[PDB]
């Protein structure tokens, strides 16, 4: 693993920095990095693919050294070396689509296909090159049990979830009470609602609240709050809660009474903020509680007061609702997210090349059936798939 | 070229030949420089010998 | 081209790495390509611009070498090399806005200014350094012929357009049907209307369609789809096709029924998806097409049977939307993007020294009229000026 | 300062670089500088932290240098550095802790704590590596007054603001004009209103405008411009302006006529843009200047005429309005945006170890509170703290 990585670094800089014309003294390491590879290699026999339609190929290694006697490098030594990075990465391309596509539900962590688990003997440990990249960086911190992290713009942190709740109904259902939400990606729009305006409620206040767990626990995260669930605010027609009926919903907005949100971490309130809306940050937390209340306004000009009346005909429906958006956060278990594309790489290939359900993943790599049930043995195997697919976005795109 | 005297360290890790390559500004002269620097045999075994 | 980045490199590399106090072996290969640079450049002479406002200024370099003797640099040897740094830097910018503001249709891959036609000789070609950035590395691959790729975080991919389709009309507007619509930059939100609700149609069922053709083929996309157009949501007045009369548009929102999303390939369905919201993935499209349906609710209580009557007053409009986002994809021609300010760095220099309308690009740089008429002409073009303005960002902000 | 960076970087290189089996060409440059960081620190004592909760520590530096006489590095001479690395990135930790807290008035560009004041000494000199990130090569081009450059996605320019004004009122508010806006992080939606809808105005066209002025000078950004204010849009109950009195508005959407985008530089317009929607671009502006007319429609159907007569009574409110939002530009200031968690990281640090209000920052970093009076001596502690954390972040995620 670690030395599957160690393949592809070299194998990025010799298309890099062995170009025609360029001084010697420039590639001078690489050519003892990359003359010490084929060493290495030579002789072995290797076997890729056999799941699925995904073909079985055979690979040897059988090359000679490079030249280190020029001052600066000539076409002769540039399409000498082509041909012998050309076989190279063609062999990578195969192990890293041999690993994304098997999976184990016992021990994720250890390497699944028949090369990889070659190439983790201590003769091949001397082709080990610099481990600088993110992914490979956190693969050798949390072997040793040290903390790692990940960065990410807008992660998917929140599984697709589209409901409501009433705490007042009858099968009339023109007089309600309760809070409507849509928790998608990494953005919460919840609203509440309340037919009568608050015209029995003791003080005409009427309060809410919606708590949102999460799954894994997020650090340093920088969060947009603004005053208005936009999705929820034009009159729709919804079903009820067994599909029997359906129910008419024409909704009025007021602006959100004493918003209190706040970050909890072990039933612990790390960080609360009580009517301020922008951005906010959010050091250490894994559920998030959101509370809002809805006040009848006491003053009201006559266009208003029409719309409120005290009797049972209500046609205006009273709206309250909030808006949080997660910008960027540090988790330490892997994510999807909205910059980096390893998930979608991982998807294409077992798409392309027909492959039967496993035991661990869930049909088609549902990443809503995924975050849903997030067991400790399918983060295993999802940090193992995406390292992979993580070396092999170095030499083909 | 009109350059002034090695001025060599006895113990110098690299030989004259060496630090002549990097200060020799002419391409016919220092690539054979060059090929004197980084001429060695090469071990291969012909029939088990 | 190839030696244009190389000059730029070791440039960036020499402001970085030749600090004070700083050990001799950290640079020890870095001042053997700085005196090779100096070597080859000396004794020529260029010029630059001419065009537009853009002044002319004349280059010629007789400069002397650094020396190779300290142990560590000391600030006489920091200062003797920044004013050789800041001669070459200085002229970098007027190679590189020389060439961003000039354009031709034969064959536009081919450099167009006076001065990168001389830095492509076999004289020149020793400064040639490393090429790892993404776009050296993506100019190199395909001059062989060989397969690249760009990645995007929200690629402009779309021409912004903003129109409707009516299916049923009548001069009085008052029963409708069809689809509206707005493309723009990466998101789609199609919203089909009926006026009747479906109350004459077989099985009370109304069906849609929506085609998006793209322009280039993408490939391992994120795709986010959400059940609503938010933005044909409200009450509003629409003009008539040909400007004559307006027309009244309240809607009224029910959930989109059996919904289906195809990626297409050449006539082919590569993915699909029926009723699946939140991300889903496409790895190879260039045709999206949208698919959904009305349906009647068959139960109805008292408040939502109001609105839909058997006559003819219509006054509350049927309306179902969906909503779809690419967040990242990867492409193999160049385009623009939210990240990244490539488009921006040229069409600033054309804005400022007045450069007159030639054969190939839109006026005034409209990408709205450029990806729209995307010619295979046009593409040489754009991959050959991104690429210069990508070199220029390494030295000047 | 300096000298700060350049112990993060070959630490961080050292646990790149060298890991077990490698060759010992690949590393013999970092070992030469790693070797001379030692000789350089030993014999020194230091003392970090005092402030708030952050606890007192001295240090103290005796070790022994690397072996250089390997040609493959094994697990005796991994294991026998580990133990050196562990020590230092410890000492970093507490050193950018320490800085990052701290603040002054009079001259917020200097170091503040006790250690790194003590770093800055002409001993400590040698010890400097290259300068190659974002954050120290501007702190390096800004301390000898060049030009100075910060690339931003989706920069928090705008400080929170959402607000309205009334041009033509009256207490019984049925017959109002006016603009509203909210400015918030990179966005603007303005969106004006007319009850009469221009039945007595001048050839029935009312004018309209809304002026944001910005805090720092932005160069080559990349904007959106859609017609549309989508958070206008619903019914809703405002308050008055003293909060005596609520006020109802109903509104329907006409499209916004004859649009002008204007960008303002010291009073002199830079670019302008007349009905022209999509991607836009701006070279140089510090001041954004919207204007757009609503105009009363010719001719009507009677679906339409209904909605608009002559008399007192307005049940439907007309509605113009537009929306704009920066996508990525370049300042030359620190600011903060969506993509980087540098904010972050300073207030989970002053949050942590409950750090009382000093004279400089608002009370709990607060971003609205800071981009509103943004002043020059915040300006030079801002940079100050950023660039600390950046530093911070190569070692510990
Ligand atoms: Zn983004």
């Amino acid at each position: 693993m670690d030395v599957l990585y160690s393949l592809s670094k070299t194998l990025k800089d010799a298309r890099d920095k062995i170009v025609e014309g360029t001084l010697y003294s420039n590639v001078s390491d690489l050519i003892q990095q990359f003359n010490q590879m084929i060493i290495t290699m030579n002789g072995n026999e290797f076997q890729t693919g056999g799941i699925g339609n995904l073909p079985i190929r055979n690979w040897n290694f059988n090359f000679g050294l490079l030249g280190t006697t020029l001052l600066n490098l000539d076409a002769n030594y540039v399409e000498t070396a082509r041909n012998t990075i050309d076989y190279f990465v063609d062999f990578v391309d195969n192990v890293c689509m041999d690993e994304m596509v098997r999976e184990s539900q016992r021990n994720g962590i250890a390497p699944q296909s028949d090369s990889l688990r070659k190439l983790s003997a201590i003769k091949f440990k001397r082709i080990n090159f610099d481990n600088s990249s993110e992914y490979i960086e956190n693969w050798n911190l949390q072997n040793r049990r040290q903390r790692t992290g990940f960065t990410f713009h807008k992660p998917n942190i929140f599984p697709y979830s589209a409901s409501f709740t009433l705490n007042r109904s009858q099968p009339a259902h023109d007089n309600l009470m309760g809070t409507m939400w849509l928790n998608a990606g990494s953005e919460i729009q919840v609203a509440g609602f309340d037919y009568s305006c608050a015209i029995n409620a003791p003080a005409n206040i009427q309060q809410f609240e919606h708590i949102v767990p999460l799954r894994r626990v997020l650090t340093t995260a920088t969060i947009t709050l603004l005053p208005d669930a936009e999705r929820f605010s034009f009159p729709r027609v919804i079903n009820s809660a067994d599909g029997a009926t359906t129910w008419f919903f024409n909704p009025v907005i007021l602006r959100p009474n004493n918003v209190e949100v706040e970050f909890l971490l072990n039933g612990q309130i790390i960080n609360t903020y009580q009517a301020r809306f922008g951005t906010i940050v959010a050091r250490n937390f894994d559920t998030i509680r959101l509370s809002f209340q809805l006040m009848r306004p006491p003053n009201m000009t006559p266009a208003v007061a029409v719309l409120f009346p005290n009797a049972q005909p209500f046609e205006h429906h009273a709206t309250v609702g909030l808006t949080l958006r997660i910008e960027s956060a540090v988790c330490e278990s892997v994510l999807a997210d909205a910059s980096e594309t390893l998930l979608a790489n991982v998807t294409s290939v077992r798409q392309e090349y027909a492959i039967p359900v496993g035991p661990v993943f869930p049909p088609g790599m549902n990443w809503t059936d995924l975050i849903t049930n997030y067991s400790p043995s399918r983060e295993d195997n999802l940090q193992r798939v995406f390292t992979v697919a993580s070396i092999r976005s170095m030499l083909i795109k | 070229f009109g350059m002034q005297r090695m001025h060599y360290r006895n113990g110098d890790p690299q030989t004259p030949f060496q630090i002549a390559e990097q200060q020799i500004q002419n391409f016919q002269v220092a690539n054979w420089l060059h090929f004197v620097n980084y001429n060695q045999f090469r071990q291969v075994v012909i029939d088990g010998v």
